């Protein structure tokens, strides 16, 4: 009942750029291998012990911010169920620590060597400890995103992981088919330690803000050309895609031969031998075969595209410009080439565009081609494991290759151009990427409400690193943090990007920043005016108003703040060392304006916008959901009753919607060892109790999911199925086979009610509501479903001790949605029995007011640590690998709410 | 919209080129048609330099300029359409562009008038100040990226000199032509002078403009005396002189109009070095703009007369504030409002180099003396209450921003405590408190409900006043 405060280390996490995952057509391969080898671990730098795990973790989901979370924090490798680890003594997965028996069983010690092994077919997760087996595994998980190598510490620590190759030398040998990570490093990219998910990093002159940052997905790398099913070819041209083919075949000997390529009887890398080249029709059928199917691909293409082709000019083809190879020069074949001389011939950007966009559709369907052969992705070259370093769709390609393939590509255009046919570019069609989530997209930083100023001059420089979308001014206390800045009236702020200031909307002033610019943010609260500057000039609206906005009303104050999206990094300066501001002098000094901090001994505390969905309460004046307490009756129980308040009316949101009560129910600790009246003896003794859910009709069952959450449910999931769920099993077995446990976890469980509607060619619509009950024994860790009064084929089994929250989630599709009943079946008690040990013994239903309805909410604030971790990564050589050293100690006091396992 | 390189090719570069030399050689001839159309002319010639491609004031270098029809065209071509195979035989008529700088020069320093030099200020210059701007950024001294500035050399030879030296001359040429009763080509000039100022050097200041600001105000200072002396003596003989003084007036306001809105973009380029690093030539001039500010917030006849200019020359003064918005590209009392007022926009912009000047402890001096002004004693008394109330001076340790505002004034490299003496604080406190006064007095006139003219009973009873 009362909160719990205790002192606990912070937790870091960090991550080499590999990132590898499975998918349909995807490029990569499936398994991969890494080690980690520790150097300096101290038991006991604090009263808590120390942090160490090692393991594997998805890009999607883990985002273990610093300070408080789940439990009583130190948030690391498989404290959520997308990260999985091992500690040395345990395997690690949703906050649970499960023993797990190996040789010499130790907690992870110096000199201690891990070997992770991932394989994504199973799939499975596997360690090894100094070369003895760790008779344990992760399976069955979910393969939503990408996969990375991941070890989370504390102070204390220093670490090396091991990739293979020159990035490290490994210890032990990888098992057969396992690949190291090194050759998972993408072309574009180098390889290198990271945090995951950072808000904040340090920077010359001091910290600097980060917004979210752009990840990978695992379908990117699946090659998506486009649909050419239907191929259909005018007659003009069958004949000349051969003609096509030789040429190309032709300009490949050409770059063979000038890179220093001879007459090859046979094909090899390294001995700089092409059979192809010797001439137009000589060159093998192998390659004939390969190619004229690309070339068909090609005209396919231009006519998917809406492009227009046809013999514009016989001429063209009757005669031609002559291309010679000058007399002088020399090769294997004897025979000078001869392609269309075309500089007279003039190409513009609309086709180089084109050009571009039939390059990538040509190495996408090599890729998948190539794939459905069998090839994979690799940094390191090697044919007989069917490995390259490009078999990855072209938008992660090299530059070099994007521009040999685009050359070649506009080479082929302009053949076709002195050919003569037409080419009809087709109009530009936009599309939206939708990478991330709205939330996931923009992070808001503003300083702490205590800072509030209702009075007088106030200055402060926000200096932009990026050149993109970031938002900088004023904002008042109560700024939601999933709102953009400036949209509503909660903030006055400039958004240089467009030039643009935004208060309730947009309006145009002032300027886009350069990189490294700085803006002045001023606040005069006496003449009620906002005032900004860049590199010390007034910014100006589009007329000579040299104020932003004017009128402002003080009301409860004003706070500085700034938003930065995707890729963006900002450095707020509150002038806690006035000598530290740029432009200060320029401008505000004489006009009487002061730094925000100017006299402040300790630095701002900031909060940032934090996108972890929590459930949180339905606010009474919730525009478009109300909730209904409903007094039980004789013939009805206490009740909970969710309203559509804007149904069937413009400005609706129909959206999914995820609700819990605010109470759970916990298992036990030990589970035992294996008309219509409640029986005394049976309803005293039973330890099964039961809630329900009406869907009324006019609610779509199929839109209806009900069951129960575990309070580490943050999945806000527009598109959400059961599919969706995260789930693990942790499977230990003796040192030879013989699995002794399998344990199944996931944070969710649920039925989808059109598992219970009867099948229906038509008439989906029922006047009947669907009344789903829900029955868990809190003895056995046992849990059942009806339909209505029907037995459901669904059951979870759970372990002791854990907690459950009775949860729906559902796609509201009329105005009364459902109705928590909070009543009771036959020698089954009800939910508040459970909940409140005053009435563990009270077979009367009822719904205390602590009972209520939450909803998630998918960003809300926190704080932000006024000290952060110093974590030093360096790659100390080949043979070493690649070093991750923490040594300064850091705790934080945390709040622990019990009944959320939260802190 | 930079369209020029890509519009103006071959034969529209012919036409042009035509234009051009025709407009040009408008100048030997004296006309008053050739007057009344000289401006129009030289608007349309600007125009054209800044969206020519090439440079037909350099043509030696035009091998270099790629935008050309010499070298996009073979001299195969250019013979079917008449063409002199030559640049430089274009049209001959229009000199280099050294050899105009040097006639500019020699104007000015002979101090010729608008009347032998016509054709100069009304074509000429303008066609100058759109030409030179064009060409810098695409010559050297401009910011060049890697590979195509190495290649190619820069056919134009434009440097910050040109503009430089442009600008002086033309202020010079305005200050020759200060006194004279009619001047129109004034605010054409300033206008097409504008975009050059920004290479301006420092050393403009000290060289051209304090000497030109130092004759403004002293022409204002007698004619305000003059202003004093009439009212003094009041008669209908008083009445007569009044138009004289209004037209004295109305003189240095057009003076004024002229020079200000380039002094503003100087200034505004230099306000951060003139704040940073104290400059007593920037200090002189904030004496003298305040001087000139005080005497326009005293006389009645200044104001209305400045009115009038604006009005009725049509001055929009949004562009002279604004021209910055504009090359970014992103009813009367708009039409004229006294924040326009070009006199106190350069008195707002310079302030703040006369509260460098003052020293934050001498805050509370400057407000009595701010009261004392509101008060109407003079500059001297003033001046003698500040110096024997010396000892009223802000204590540091007693409040903690004086404490952090001597650490930058102390920051500041030219400020020593050794040079601050107590002539020094009772001169600088009672020219910012005079400043500060007027201004408060601009910004809340209290002109409201003083001459309404929403003619209430009229409006509600018109048909009997008829």
């Amino acid at each position: 009942l009362l909160l719990q405060t205790n002192l606990i280390n912070y937790v870091t996490s960090i991550r080499p750029n590999i990132f590898v995952g499975r998918a349909e057509g995807s490029t990569q391969y499936g398994k991969w291998y890494f080690e980690v080898m520790v150097d300096e671990v101290v038991p006991f730098l604090t009263a808590q012990a120390t942090h160490l795990r090692v393991g594997w973790a998805l890009t999607e989901g883990y985002s273990p911010y610093p300070g408080g979370g789940e439990g009583w924090g130190g948030n690391g490798v498989g404290d959520d169920l997308y990260s999985y680890g091992f500690d040395g003594l345990h395997l690690w997965t949703g906050h649970v620590a499960r023993p797990v028996t190996s040789p010499g069983q130790h907690l992870l010690a110096p000199e201690d060597v891990v070997s992770c092994c991932l394989d994504l077919s199973v799939p499975s997760i596997s360690f090894r400890i100094n070369g003895c087996p760790v008779q344990g595994v992760f399976e069955a998980f979910n393969l939503d995103g990408l996969f990375f190598p991941v070890v989370s510490f504390s102070a204390g620590v220093k670490v090396r992981f091991l990739l293979g190759g020159r990035h490290g030398e490994f210890k032990f040998l990888p098992p057969p088919g396992y690949a190291p990570c090194h050759e998972a490093v993408l072309p574009r990219e180098r390889l290198r330690l990271e945090p995951i998910k950072e808000y904040r990093r340090e920077g010359p002159r001091g910290p600097h803000l980060v917004g979210p940052s752009r990840c990978l997905s695992h379908t990117d790398f699946v090659p998506c050309p486009v649909d050419t099913v239907q191929i259909v070819l005018p007659p003009h041209l069958e004949r000349i895609r051969e003609k096509l083919a030789e040429n190309i075949h032709e300009l490949w000997a050409l770059t063979r031969i000038e890179q220093g390529w001879t007459y090859g009887p046979v094909r090899d890398d390294n001995k700089r031998l092409h059979p192809c080249l010797v001439n137009f029709h000589s060159l093998p059928e192998p390659e004939r075969n390969y190619n004229l199917q690309m070339s068909g691909e090609t005209l396919k293409t231009l006519l998917a595209l809406g492009c227009h082709v046809g013999m514009a000019d016989e001429k063209a083809e009757d005669n031609l410009k002559k291309t010679k190879l000058p007399k002088t020069y020399m090769m294997s074949n004897g025979y000078k080439p001869a392609p269309l001389d075309l500089s007279h011939v003039r190409l513009t950007p609309a086709q180089t565009t084109l050009v571009d966009r039939l390059a990538e559709n040509g190495h996408n369907v090599w890729a998948r081609d190539r794939v459905a052969q069998g090839w994979s992705y690799s940094a390191v070259q090697d044919i007989p494991a069917r490995r390259n370093p490009r078999l990855v769709p072209y938008r992660l390609l090299d530059e070099a290759t994007k521009r040999s393939n685009r050359d070649s590509l506009c080479q082929a255009v302009r053949t076709l151009l002195g050919y003569g046919y037409n080419i009809e570019p087709p109009d530009q069609e936009p599309s939206q990427v939708e990478n991330q989530s709205r939330w996931d997209r923009v992070r808001i930083f503003r300083a702490e409400k205590s800072y509030t100023v209702q009075s007088g001059r106030w200055y402060f420089e926000f200096e932009a690193v990026t050149t993109g979308e970031m938002r900088v001014g004023w904002a008042r206390p109560e700024l939601r943090p999933d709102v953009e800045l400036g949209a509503d009236e909660l903030a006055y702020v400039f958004n240089g990007h467009r030039g643009q200031r935004w208060h309730l909307g947009s309006e145009p002033f002032g300027r886009p920043w350069q990189s490294g610019d700085v803006v002045g943010c001023m606040i005069d609260l006496t003449e009620n005016t906002i005032i900004f500057t860049l590199n010390g000039e007034v910014l100006m609206s589009d007329s000579g108003s040299e104020t932003a906005f004017r009128e402002i009303e003080i009301g409860d104050g004003f706070l500085p703040v700034c938003s930065l999206g995707p890729g963006q990094v900002g450095h707020l300066n509150l002038g806690q060392d006035v000598s530290s501001l740029r432009f200060f002098a320029i401008c505000g000094l004489q006009e009487g304006f002061e730094p925000f901090a100017i006299n402040m001994q300790r630095p701002v505390t900031t909060w940032f916008s934090k996108s972890l969905p929590q459930f949180e309460p339905v606010p009474p004046e919730h525009p478009h959901y109300e909730v209904a307490r409903m007094d039980g009756t004789v013939d009805t129980p206490p009740c909970l009753r969710l309203a559509h308040r804007t149904w069937g009316s413009q400005n609706s949101l129909v959206e999914m919607l995820f609700l819990r009560l605010s109470l759970p129910v916990q298992f036990h600790q030990h589970f035992r060892c294996t008309d219509n009246r409640d029986d005394p003896e049976i309803i005293l003794n039973t330890t099964t109790y039961y809630y329900s859910v009406r869907v009324f009709a006019g609610q779509e069952p199929s839109c209806v999911w009900v069951g129960w959450v575990t309070p580490d449910y943050h999945q806000h999931d527009m598109n959400f199925d059961l599919s969706k769920v995260r789930a693990v099993t942790v499977t230990m077995g003796d040192e030879q086979g013989n699995v002794h446990s399998s344990l199944k976890c996931s944070n969710c469980y649920m039925v989808w009610g059109g598992d219970f509607v009867s099948p229906g060619q038509q008439g989906r619509i029922s006047h009947t509501d669907l009344v789903i009950g829900c029955l868990v024994d809190l003895a056995t860790g046992l849990m059942t479903f009806t339909a209505n009064g029907k037995e459901s084929n669904t059951f979870f089994q759970v372990e002791p001790n854990t907690k459950l929250f009775p949860a729906v989630f559902v796609l509201p599709t009329h105005q009364n949605v459902i109705q928590f009943e909070l009543g009771k079946q036959k020698n089954i008690m009800p939910l508040s029995a459970a909940m409140f040990l005053s009435e563990r013994k009270n077979p009367a239903p009822q719904c205390p007011p602590r009972l209520e309805v939450q909803m998630l909410m998918p960003v809300s604030w926190s704080r932000m640590p006024n000290h952060f971790l110093q974590v030093e990564t360096r790659r100390a050589g080949e043979r070493l690998g690649w070093a991750v050293q923490c040594q300064d100690p850091l705790t934080m006091m945390a709040l622990h709410i019990p009944e959320e396992n939260r802190c | 919209h930079q369209f020029g390189d890509d519009v103006i090719l071959d034969d529209v570069q012919v036409s042009c080129y035509r234009t051009l030399c025709s407009i040009y050689s408008l100048g030997t001839t004296k006309n008053t048609y050739v007057e009344k159309l000289r401006p129009a002319l030289g608007e349309c010639l600007a125009r054209l330099a800044a969206a020519m491609p090439v440079a037909f004031l350099e043509p030696q270098l035009n091998e270099y300029n790629a935008c050309s029809v010499y070298t996009t065209k073979s001299p195969r071509e250019r013979a079917i359409l008449g063409l002199p195979n030559s640049v430089e035989e274009m049209c001959p008529d229009i000199p280099v562009l050294d050899r105009l700088m040097a006639d500019i020069g020699g104007l000015a320093e002979s101090g010729a008038r608008y009347t032998e030099m016509p054709h100069v200020i009304e074509i000429t210059l303008p066609m100058l100040c759109s030409y030179l701007p064009r060409w810098w950024e695409r010559g050297p001294e401009a910011p060049p990226p890697a590979l195509p500035a190495g290649a190619p050399p820069p056919c134009t030879a434009v440097t910050s000199d040109h503009l430089n030296s442009l600008l002086g001359n033309i202020l010079r040429i305005i200050v020759n032509n200060l006194g004279i009763d009619e001047a129109t080509w004034m605010k054409r000039l300033a206008v097409f002078a504008q975009p050059i100022v920004s290479r301006a050097r420092p050393e403009l200041l000290h060289s051209h403009f304090i000497p030109t600001i130092g004759r403004l105000r002293k022409r204002a200072g007698k004619v305000v005396a003059e202003e004093e002396q009439l009212r003094l003596e009041a008669k209908a003989e008083a009445e007569e002189g009044e138009l004289l003084v209004r037209d004295e007036f109305s003189v240095l306001c057009r003076d004024l109009y002229a020079l200000y809105p380039l002094l503003i973009r100087y200034v505004d380029n230099n306000r951060a070095h003139w704040l940073t690093e104290p400059n007593a030539n920037a200090e002189e001039l904030f004496r003298m703009v305040g001087e000139i500010f005080i005497y326009w917030s005293k006389s009645h006849n200044f104001k209305r007369e400045e009115q009038n200019f604006v009005v009725q020359n049509e001055i929009n003064n949004m562009s002279f504030l604004t021209a910055d918005s504009k090359s970014k590209m992103a009813r009367r009392g708009d039409r004229y409002s006294v924040q326009t007022s070009l006199i106190v926009a350069t008195l707002k912009k310079m302030l703040p180099i006369g509260l460098n000047m003052c020293a934050p402890t001498d805050q509370d001096l400057i407000m009595l003396a701010k009261t004392r002004y509101a008060l109407k004693d003079t500059d001297e008394e003033v001046r003698e209450f500040l110096q024997n109330n010396l000892h009223l001076q802000g204590k540091v340790e007693g409040s903690p921003s004086l404490r952090w505002q001597m650490a930058l004034y102390r920051g500041l490299p030219g400020r020593e405590e050794d040079a601050d003496d107590p002539e020094k604080i009772v001169r600088r406190v009672q020219e910012v408190s005079a400043v500060l006064y007027h201004l408060e007095q601009t910004e809340h006139p209290y002109k409201s409900k003083k001459a309404v003219w929403h003619k209430l009973l009229s409006k509600q009873r018109r048909r009997a006043v008829v």
